[PDB]
């Protein structure tokens, strides 16, 4: 019931493009907030509508503008794009009590986007010294080679999302240390019963969203674009 | 403004105690805690005006003279890690200044542990292969490799509920054929019982 | 929605003397809502100097105000408030009377 | 001293 | 001995501009102490009675603050009226609200108000218990289940409890108080052998009091004129009530003033030359 919704969750724009961010919430609470988060920072108050056409400067306002012409929703503005509005913004909502935050949407804001590029996705099977050692089965799925950290990985099995027996690294590794702008590396894992991977009528699937460019989005460059796309690696159980 | 401490470790199933300071509180602000697992939406956990509040969530007792308070946690679990902001909030006011927080971590309680570096092999190439350190107790951390080819995660707890089971794992890997599982964690402080697949 | 029209009382400050300082009031109570508009009238004519207290309502939730100006009384000299209201249909006068 | 009212309106 | 302090506040939406009117006036044992008004050229608390003059810069401003957060609290709540009763159109949707405590001898909380009306009517109130809500109409179960489910009586009560008795303390110490009626008989014509003798009462705070018109310590059985107990306009009230007696029997009958502030009731006549 209370719900703050948010779309996309991952957004790339050129530096001076406009930007539109929104924000729902359906209980048609008066309250609504825009925040940013920068890594290692605290949540920032952008602004702050107390109803419809009542909007406050938060505490960092400079950069943004809001709309509120209806309960419902509240927008937040770029009207054009800095390289350090590189963030994440959470939207929130309240009736009096708490405050509702959305999910947030993660703007990365580039100077050009040659340097964008889509994860590679491999999976590792389970080693056969792992199953006579444990009686378990660990899957390794690596996403690589990615720019910006833009992705969404999860584990299917059998056509059924799963978060039982998951793991996926919290934060990615850089591929080249040294870079501010190296691309990324995340792994994750599955790990199953040694019987469960056996089973060679047993599906397991590795999918990566990752969340790159649009139809709208000009692409002058040679390589194939990195538009937002789906990337995956499967395998099947098997006996021996 | 509040004051915590932070950080704070636990390990699940323990009862966590997270103290605030708020020594300049005035009569109408109420005491709100909220958290932020990394990268998702802040959640309100608790909040109350005077005394003891008791919710499904959480615990938060507040001394008599307001100026402190704890967020309670009993049994932990691992869905409960994320940084824990104690804040004031005005009774009249909508605005909320969060601050830098309490980072609370909860490390697994491994059972039985069997320290092992496995080498898995990809699905469609037979060239390309990772290292995996796993089923080590909560107390080993892993390091970076010393090497700059070389790529160490940071530990990962997963969590197989239909069993009672969870393991802690670490992967390595890297292109350079100088690489190999028995020396991918060298730079780690793992168990001298470490289990390595003699290939 | 409840309206109510003003009650209205004309009267001064202190018991009249003729010649002698004083302050004429026009005290409207137990109206709703709260816009009204309020003349002192002598002989009359509009008062322009006319202050009135601080807008408040009684326990039926009904406003009262006081309108009142500084007055010098004489035997001849008339007085009067002027009050209108939207549940009135014409502006209610009151004349001052000194015994009362 | 003056009452300001909870956060909550009608 | 007992005492009390309340806020009256007044908020007439005007959706078509910036805010609403509104206006707050605060009272010490029934006596105007001070008052926010929006219609005055720069909005803020001001003192309406001597003993506040003493205050301090702080306190005003603090004040001042609290009341353009009452004007933004009363404009969404009338937006939300609007809506809760279908946008029925009128040019004067009213949200009255009044707050306060009584504070006895003893110094503990004797009674904390809270409650408002809409349109003239009540709407919401805080019951005695200062923790439920008696809610008047189906739109006042609304909010009562909005300030349910928000803990919003905790914030009163807590208010009542605290902030609004110190306050009450510290100013009953700044004004260091009743004023007895001062009363006097008149003498009119009226008809052939009749004249009208009216009781005036003057001069008195607080506005309780009651004229009594009697004939040798016995009730008369004639309607006594009365008019309701009106301001004087400098703090004090006024009441008169008046008898049809025969012309050469003025002096046989007594008008007796019941008033708090009297140590006993008076007793006047109209005395004959
Ligand atoms: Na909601
Ligand atoms: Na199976
Ligand atoms: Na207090
Ligand atoms: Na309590």
């Amino acid at each position: 019931d209370m719900k703050v919704t948010q779309m996309p969750r991952y957004l790339i724009k050129r530096m001076g493009e406009n930007v539109l961010l929104e924000c729902g919430q359906d209980m048609s609470h008066e309250t609504m907030y825009w925040y940013r988060q920068d890594p290692g920072l605290g949540l920032q108050l952008i602004y702050i509508s107390y109803d419809v056409d009542s909007n406050s400067e938060g505490d960092i306002p400079k950069g943004y503008r809001v709309s509120r012409k209806k309960r419902e929703h509240f927008s937040l503005i770029l009207d054009s794009a800095k390289t350090n509005q590189t963030s994440v913004y959470f939207c929130a909502s309240s009736f009096g009590r708490e405050q509702y935050f959305g999910p947030g949407t993660r703007l990365t804001v580039l100077e050009d986007l040659k340097n964008v590029f889509p994860p590679e996705v491999a999976v590792f099977e389970p080693s056969e010294a792992e199953i006579s050692h444990t009686q378990k089965a660990t899957l390794v799925c690596l996403a690589t080679g990615f720019y910006p950290d833009h992705v969404e990985l999860s584990w299917w099995v059998n056509g059924k999302e799963v978060h039982s027996g998951v793991c996926t690294d919290p934060q990615p590794l850089k591929e080249q240390p040294a870079l501010n702008d190296s691309r990324y590396a995340l792994s994750s894992r599955l790990r199953v019963s040694a019987t469960f991977w056996q089973n060679p009528r047993n599906h397991f699937r590795c999918q990566v969203q990752f969340y790159g460019l649009s139809e709208n989005d000009e692409w002058t460059q040679d390589r194939a674009k990195p538009v937002t796309q789906i990337v995956s690696a499967e395998a099947w159980g098997r006996a021996d | 403004k509040t004051t915590q401490p932070d950080s704070m470790e636990s390990t699940e199933g323990e009862t966590v105690h997270l103290p605030c300071s708020h020594a300049t509180i005035s009569g109408n602000e109420y005491i709100y805690w909220y958290r932020q697992v990394p990268l998702q939406g802040p959640e309100y956990v608790t909040h109350g005006l005077q005394q003891n509040t008791t919710n499904s969530m959480a615990f938060l007792a507040i001394a008599s003279d307001r100026k402190s308070s704890t967020l309670i946690l009993p049994h932990v679990s691992l869905r409960d890690a994320a940084v824990y902001h104690c804040i004031l909030s005005g009774g009249s006011n909508y605005k909320l200044t969060f601050g830098k927080g309490t980072l609370l971590t909860v490390t697994p309680n491994i059972q039985n542990p069997d320290p092992a570096v496995y080498q898995l092999r990809d699905s469609k190439s037979s060239d390309k292969s990772v290292c995996l350190f796993t089923d080590f107790d909560s107390q080993t951390n892993v390091s970076q490799s010393k090497d700059s080819d070389v790529y160490i995660t940071d530990k990962c707890v997963l969590d197989m509920r239909s069993m009672d089971f969870k393991s802690n794992s670490a992967v390595a890997w890297s292109n350079k054929s100088d690489f190999a599982c028995a020396n991918a964690f060298n730079n780690s402080i793992i168990p001298e019982d470490t289990f390595f697949p003699s290939p | 929605m409840i309206q109510r029209t003003p009650k209205i009382q004309v009267y001064s400050r202190h018991p009249a003397e003729n010649g002698k300082s004083n302050f004429l009031n026009c005290y409207v109570s137990g109206f709703h809502p709260s816009d009204i508009e309020v003349d002192l009238l002598k002989n009359g004519e509009r008062i322009e100097k006319v202050e009135h207290s601080d807008l408040s309502f009684s326990k039926d939730w009904s406003f009262y105000l006081l309108y009142y100006t500084e007055f010098t009384p004489t035997e001849k000299d008339e007085y009067a408030c002027r009050v209108n209201h939207v549940t009135l249909s014409q502006p209610k006068i009151v004349k001052w009377d000194r015994d009362m | 001293s003056s009452l300001e009212n909870f956060r909550a309106y009608v | 001995g007992p005492h009390s302090m309340r806020y009256f506040e007044t908020a007439v939406s005007r959706p078509g501009l910036e805010e609403p009117r509104y206006i707050s006036v605060g009272y010490v044992d029934n006596k105007e102490f001070v008052r926010f008004d929006s219609d005055a050229e720069n909005p803020r608390y001001e003192p309406r009675a001597p003993w506040m003059e003493q205050e301090g810069p702080e306190y005003w401003e603090r004040e001042t603050q609290k009341a353009k957060g009452q004007e933004q609290w009363f404009r969404v709540s009338l937006r939300n009226l609007l809506g809760y009763y279908n946008q029925s159109a009128g040019g004067s949707h009213t949200l009255q609200q009044m707050s306060g405590c009584d504070l006895g001898s003893d110094w503990r909380l004797l009674r904390g108000y809270l409650q408002f009306a809409y349109e003239g009517r009540d709407y919401i109130a805080l019951n005695e218990d200062l923790k439920t809500w008696t809610a008047a109409d189906m739109a006042a179960q609304i909010t009562r289940r909005k300030w349910e489910q928000s803990g919003a009586a905790e914030h009163y009560k807590a208010y009542l409890e605290g902030e609004c008795v110190e306050w009450l303390h510290r100013y009953l110490k700044n004004g260091n108080r009743t004023d007895s009626p001062k009363a006097h008989v008149t003498h009119h014509p009226r008809s052939k052998g009749e004249v009208t003798l009216r009781c005036w009462a003057l001069g008195f705070y607080p506005a309780d009091i009651t004229l009594t018109w009697q004939l040798n310590g016995e009730e008369l059985t004639q309607d006594m004129e009365l008019v309701e107990t009106r301001p004087a306009g400098d703090g004090t009230f006024q009441k008169w009530a008046s008898v049809v007696v025969p012309l050469g029997k003025e002096q046989n009958y007594t008008c007796r003033v019941y008033h708090e502030g009297l140590p006993e009731p008076l007793t006047l006549r109209w005395e004959p030359p």
